[PDB]
């Protein structure tokens, strides 16, 4: 009735997507074979949001998995929870992109998109009332950022009056493992700023930082990093699937956050995260969620909001709970932190409450934060791209595939206009009106 | 002077050139992201491409979960 | 499906191929008879051997390699020895008379007789393969066949196969020790076929392996068998991303993107760590942070060149065993803080990281220890410019008095090859200094 | 409701806090695991003043531990009452100061304050009405004095309209076990006099003198010294937790004991101290408490008010008792000694009574005294500082870490002005 | 977490290193294999992926005739084979040979090995340097090893336990040239430096331990007890623990003076251990007696500037403060007028351990003192007399000029020694 079609691009997208379907099948009570083994009756009331009915009482996900290397597709097939996916939806090539954005966007990925859009159209038209799409990919690769941005451009032209989420893994300076990351990054940010409704910046430094000093975790494997990524992406759309006292889906969240269509780069965060040696020393109460949600430790990007200004924020709560404390605690942090919150817009906090908690927890919360402090990542990508493009380094790997040198120049101008656009809104006088 | 204990006794039989060392990956081999189908008794980290090959250019193999 | 055709040309190529193919058979469980004792009835999900072996209905697995040589005296050891049933009879191409330390004899006179048979066997391997990653070349600069017949081979392969990857494993002449006299002539006339007709080219010299296997592997007098074990260990580590499943996978064209900033500059530096004896493995703590610094240590380099006087341009790291991504980022971090090494100002993040699960194997009678962690590194450095200029001085010193030129002119080539191959090498050295300018 | 945030700085601050949380968890009936195991209802009525609420009816202290060396932190966590503290409250640095004030205050303490001010703001905003803070630190070492003064200097502007107490281990001439100790004492009193509501002077000479003359213990370990000082530190905030016939919180003590803003150096004492041999023979009577207190031996500082004038006097009593004998005896001790009190302040006595006695005891008393005799202490520190600074001794450990020579000059001049201010009330 | 990488250079350095590391193994319960039959061992022993503990020490010598019996003896399987660096052709008691000619071929191997041990320290307190002023490798090689370590590592702690030549009996004749030419170069390249003298420890074992026929080995066991008591507070917990930096900053009033004296008490035989009363007052009273000194100089002619006490075992802080109080009143001791309180007190819990075949006995409490004293000038001023007497006719000078050093290095080392003595006296001059 309100269907979200899932899109996975690249090796990083498939590792995230495999854990995401594992975390919400447990939430809805689905065995790896495909049937339903649960204890409540409201788990099947709204299950067509992500699942599609099959014969014999079997549920298959509404996901398509796309890659340019067949090695990942067999791994995500033969994984712990890879049996539930329909084998038609596994679309793949034979030659990899090669950590090259030009191969994925112009030459190699230009032939794979004919097969992908036929499957996407086939799966989206079957919905009675399509709600929107959702994509998980990484900007540091070739088959996720080269061809994932092409999937962005075709879908937005075909389905204009639809809402599209993306979960972009923004590249990181300190734990970078690929030399040509700023080449792949700045050629894709222009595609995400023009043809995407919501963008969430998920960074591997913050996933490592949460797993080190908050969880006190010994070995933070990629499964543990994707465990945090699947947390916010399960919790952001929990008002769609479960009833609550104050319901707000992702479209109502989109209206209350985005003041201008060029400002849609957000920051996620999951509130109730404790370590094994400190959980039984802590009480689970609404002020304890609000304190752990708003500090800069739990932000899932390399952005410190102290340098910037919080533009507009969310809190999506989960659990049976009395929302005086929800209506009081974010007012208290509104009145205290006067400088961090921009005074040009009053009472910018958006509130939603869902009745059904996650499995095994009685209370939980999720954060979405639009801040001007996101512009320091684009400036860091700009300076690393400027310092290397000026010497024409690694350029023959890109200019030999047909794209000329002016695409880089306009990619610089589009990002420099973006970082300046955030800068005017950060330093703007509210109590004045202009020439208009 | 005095008495020194020898090397500790091996709890399990050990023989190099055939034995795979205990790793975190081989401890959690069926539960890892990135690990293909497990059909080998020597190492579970040998590649399987039964699902990845097209319908032409394929020998008759065994698909996973089949 | 992914798979590489490895060619071994020269007497150095055959002897490298023997010690590397005995590693591949032990890694996949292949007997010298060619049969696989495992998968006797069922269990055919294992296809990690598909990159190097071809399955036959009798269970025989033949390698997809060709042995090319102009003298039968070293190739008849392979036809007689313990691996006489594994190799195909027609993949050991044998000439009649050797080039006899001569570029022109193996390029213009004798090298034109067996070229058609080699290109026939390559086409049979190329028609049999379904998806080809690239060609692997194993040869030496100092020999007649390894320089002369190899030079015509890359030009004929470039005309036939255009976009195929071509990796090179060349035995560069050592600076002070050697085994011949006309090595500066043979090593400077082969610069053209490694400049325009090679996608990647790893240089190794024998004496930089000699001191490594003396002071690290604690054996007092190694021989050529011990050199080829360390040389063949790197090729397994490079191709381990294709064969064995891992967290991060690096294709052949994956590290070419991250180590070739310009087409003129495709000369990385190969090194391996750890290289310790079974005595020292009982004593020394072996960790991820302690093996990523052995690659950066100039005493453990495999080319007699010091990166301290050079500067790094790009780096590629390949890990084997239980190397969790936590200690990768912790050890790369402290590499960036230390100011002994230097990076170019136009490459802010110079690292490429690949992680594979399967630890390396050992051989019976071998000298390396059975370890859990390993690392090989392929780094671009300006310190190749001082490696070329040392042999460049010896060539100009020899050519001033015009020695041995009558051995080259009388075979069929002009005398303008010496001045031309000197000039473009000088332009290549002038190229390397300019890129190193900050 | 009214909540006190505890601070511990340095090895001495950790040892004095571990014993203090050991004695008031027994006062409020708390097992080593943390669960309440009591016998009355008055104990549970006021717990939020010092403890938080946790899952399963557990209480964790509202305390933060600060150190620059993990060696003392491990002994605190491995002690009898080390399980009750949250592991997030422990803040440690990997490189210590080494009895140096400059390391703790300028270079090494600058990086570590970002975590402490994160943690202390994290749990002080959870108070519905924060009553005040509390600090324990030692001036004989730079771990808790260089940064201990910086923590005071950072918390003052952040929380202006509060009250904070500090318990300073003021160094001694005979128990002087560090050479650069006058440098640490002088440079920290300068910061202490300007940013502190209330200060306490505790000296190890007086703690050794008490356990020798009074308690008759052969081996006075630091546990016995921590027992003696924490019996007063629990004894000063009893009106907040246990109701009494006349209550007096820490702000009510401060307004009657600080007549001028630079005069807040008080020296404490504890009245019912008795040996085991003399325990059988004493009689628990109201004049016995004030006669064993106003004895000059019983004080907890290396100074004598006989050399000075009692500026103001406070007494806090514990136990269900008659207060007519309290008013009679304290008037009697005020009038009989007419030369030890100032002429310009009549009724120099502040009195408080708490019903609930300390555990295992019938009646008790605690005394806070402001007097001119503290300037004897400050001159003793200043005379050793000026006898060793004037030859530039040990100056390369201070002038090479980002400190010019003018900080030493202004530290002497401010201390010279402070003893002159204290001196003018001895005469006038 | 804490670490202390020791370096041993010279034949005296190897012999001290054998006695020091035998004590370390028996104190931490280490077999000579390196096996355990708790992380106190982590400051000296590195863990291994085989369960072995490898010491954090580097042995350096130009003589192969003393490293081999380390490689052959009881601890032949404990030490890593690359930690025992051995040169060739010796140094032959020459500063010039050990510095300019022979020492420059093996200095790269030592600094590469130091890097391979200093990459394992999350936090390193400092290096300990053991060397002898007399021989060539302890003099010549240590002189430029200090300079290269100061350039490579910025402000890491550098402690010295040097062997100063005895005024009466010694080994060599050219030892004044070797001793002076290092004292000039250990001024600006050393953080702290203790001195031990052989003939005083000969007097100690003669009249206290009742051993009338000792060797270097009975001597070297006493230095090992001192080094153990220095790092005792680092390894094990105590009432008032002390790190390397604390007594390093409590013993230098001025940067030019960093030369304290190390004494030990009690040092008595097993028969006298049954009789004597070992209280903390009776062990601190023996450190002030000049007959129980370790350097042949009397502090009664000098003045105490700073002092550090290291109590070990069944000690009480109450009786320690009483023993300090009774010392401060007598007039045999004398402190300077600008230092009213010169004491630093460290207390450790664990009693010292003995080794079989030793000389000491079961003791419940011990003390080690590090007092900076104005009595050491008579050691340098007499060595100024010995050197200038033998430099007067330029004897043995051609043995030094022949390697490549200028004659003017001798003259500038004389101006450095004169300036160090004229730096020295004004601190002893009262106000
Ligand atoms: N690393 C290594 N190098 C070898 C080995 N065997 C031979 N070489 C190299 O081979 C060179 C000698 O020339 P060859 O390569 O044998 O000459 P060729 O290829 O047979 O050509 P011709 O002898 O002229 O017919 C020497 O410089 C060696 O560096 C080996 O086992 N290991
Ligand atoms: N205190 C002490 N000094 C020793 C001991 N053994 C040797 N020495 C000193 O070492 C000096 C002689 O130098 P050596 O240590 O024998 O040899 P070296 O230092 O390596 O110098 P070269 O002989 O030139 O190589 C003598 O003057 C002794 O003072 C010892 O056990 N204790
Ligand atoms: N958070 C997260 N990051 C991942 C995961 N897998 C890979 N990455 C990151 O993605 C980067 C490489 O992406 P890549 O595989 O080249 O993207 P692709 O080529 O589009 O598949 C690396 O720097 C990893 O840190 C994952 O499961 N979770
Ligand atoms: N009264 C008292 N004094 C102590 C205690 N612990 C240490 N001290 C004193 O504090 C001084 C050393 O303090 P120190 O550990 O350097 O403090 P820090 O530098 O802040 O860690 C010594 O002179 C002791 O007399 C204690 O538990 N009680
Ligand atoms: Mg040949
Ligand atoms: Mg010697």
């Amino acid at each position: 009735m309100r269907e979200i079609v899932h899109l996975q691009a690249g090796q990083c997208g498939n590792q995230i997507g495999a854990k995401f379907w594992e975390v919400i099948s447990d939430e809805h009570g689905i065995d790896p074979t495909g049937t339903y083994h649960g204890d409540s009756d409201l788990q099947l009331e709204r299950i067509n949001v992500y699942y599609n009915e099959a014969t014999g009482g079997k549920y298959v996900p509404r996901a398509v998995l796309v890659d340019l290397e067949p090695g990942t597709m067999d791994s995500v097939r033969s994984g712990p929870f890879g049996q539930i996916f329909r084998p038609d939806n596994f679309v793949f090539g034979q030659s990899g992109a090669g950590n090259n954005w030009a191969k994925g966007h112009y030459t190699e990925g230009a032939e794979l998109v004919d097969s992908v859009l036929d499957v996407v159209r086939k799966e989206a038209e079957s919905c009675d009332c399509l709600q929107g799409f959702q994509l998980t990919h990484s900007l540091g690769g070739g088959t996720g950022s080269g061809m994932g941005t092409l999937l962005i451009s075709k879908i937005r032209e075909e389905y204009p009056d639809r809402i599209m989420n993306t979960f972009s893994v923004v590249p990181s300076p300190k734990v970078s493992d690929t030399v040509v990351e700023p080449y792949n990054a700045t050629l894709s940010v222009h595609q995400l700023v023009e043809n995407t409704d919501e963008t969430y910046c998920i960074d591997n430094e913050a996933l490592y930082d949460i797993c080190f000093r908050t969880l006190k975790l010994t070995t933070p494997t990629y499964g543990d990093l994707n465990h945090l990524v699947s947390a916010t992406m399960s919790g952001v759309t929990t008002c769609l699937r479960f009833p609550g006292q104050l319901n707000a889906d992702l479209r109502k969240l989109a209206v209350n956050m985005v003041p201008f269509p060029r400002l849609h780069f957000f920051m996620p965060g999951f509130a109730p995260l404790t370590s094994r040696g400190s959980q039984q020393y802590r009480a689970l109460t609404v002020p304890e969620l609000t304190q752990q949600m708003f500090d800069a430790k739990n932000m899932m990007a390399a952005c410190d909001p102290r340098h910037g200004r919080y533009l507009t924020v969310a809190a999506v709560f989960r659990g049976r709970m009395s929302m005086k404390e929800v209506d009081e605690q974010m007012l208290n942090v509104q009145n205290k932190n006067s400088s961090y919150f921009v005074e040009w817009i009053p009472n910018n906090v958006k509130t939603a409450v869902c009745d059904i908690p996650p499995r095994g927890l009685k209370m939980s919360a999720t954060f979405i934060g639009n801040s001007t402090a996101i512009q320091e990542l684009f400036k860091r990508i700009s300076e690393q791209f400027t310092a290397m493009f000026r010497r024409k380094a690694f350029l023959h790997w890109y200019t030999g595939e047909g794209m000329d040198e002016m695409e880089f120049t306009e990619a610089e101008s589009n990002m420099n206009d973006l970082v300046s656009e955030y800068q005017q809104y950060q330093d703007a006088t509210a109590e004045e009106e202009g020439e208009f | 002077e005095l008495a020194q204990a020898g090397t500790p006794a091996p709890t399990k039989p050990h023989d190099y050139r055939q034995e795979q060392p205990e790793t975190f990956w081989i401890q959690r081999a069926p539960q890892l992201p990135g690990v293909s189908n497990i059909r080998t008794l020597d190492t579970p980290f040998r590649k399987n491409c039964s699902f990845s090959t097209p319908v032409p250019l394929s020998l008759g193999k065994l698909l996973p979960y089949e | 499906m992914r798979e590489c055709i490895s060619i071994h040309v020269g007497q150095a190529g055959v002897q490298i191929g023997n010690a590397c193919w005995e590693l591949y058979c032990l890694e996949h469980g292949i007997q010298p008879d060619g049969q696989m004792p495992s998968d006797k009835t069922i269990g055919g999900g294992d296809d990690s051997f598909n990159t190097f072996f071809s399955e036959t209905g009798a269970g025989k697995h033949v390698p997809r390699a060709v042995f090319v040589d102009l003298e039968p005296t070293v190739i008849d050891e392979v036809r007689t020895g313990t691996y006489r049933q594994l190799f195909h009879p027609e993949q050991l191409i044998t000439g009649k008379e050797d080039a006899a330390n001569n570029y022109a004899r193996g390029h213009y006179t004798i090298g034109k007789e067996i070229i058609d048979l080699v290109l026939d066997r390559i086409r049979k391997l190329a028609d049999q393969c379904t998806g080809l990653q690239g060609f692997l070349v194993f040869h030496s600069f100092g020999g007649g066949t390894g320089s002369g017949f190899t030079s015509l081979l890359m030009e004929r392969l470039s005309v036939d196969y255009g976009k195929k990857s071509k990796l090179e494993f060349s035995i560069y002449p050592a600076p002070q020790v050697s085994t011949a006299v006309v090595e500066p002539y043979n090593s400077i006339l082969t610069t053209h076929t490694t400049l325009e007709h090679s996608d990647c080219a790893f240089m190794v010299d024998n004496e930089a392996i000699y001191d490594i296997c003396r002071r690290n592997l604690d054996i007092e007098r190694p021989t050529y068998t011990n050199l080829n074990r360390l040389i063949g260990q790197i090729v397994s580590s490079i191709t381990a991303s294709l064969r064995f499943d891992g967290a991060l996978n690096v294709d052949l064209t994956e590290f070419q993107t991250n180590l070739v900033p310009y087409p003129r500059i495709h000369f990385p530096l190969a090194t391996y760590a750890p290289v310790i004896s079974a005595e020292k493995a009982y004593h020394e703590q072996l960790s991820v942070a302690e093996i990523t610094n052995a690659c950066f240590e100039p005493a453990n380099q495999m080319v007699k060149c010091d990166p301290r006087h050079g500067k790094y341009m790009a780096c590629c790291l390949l890990y084997r065993g239980d190397v969790v991504p936590k200690d990768v980022n912790a050890a790369i971090a402290t590499i960036k803080t230390k100011r002994t090494i230097q990076f170019v100002d136009w490459c802010p993040t110079g690292f490429k990281v690949g992680i594979n699960y399967q630890p390396p194997t050992v051989v019976p009678g071998g000298d390396l220890a059975k370890v859990q962690r390993a690392v090989c590194m392929l780094s671009n450095t300006t310190a190749i410019a001082e490696a070329w200029a040392r042999l460049d001085h010896k060539f100009d010193l020899m050519y001033a008095k015009r020695a041995f030129v009558h051995w080259y002119v009388g075979e069929g080539m002009e005398e303008g090859e010496f001045s031309e191959a000197r000039e473009d090498m000088a332009a290549l050295e002038k190229d390397y200094e300019e890129v190193g300018v900050d």
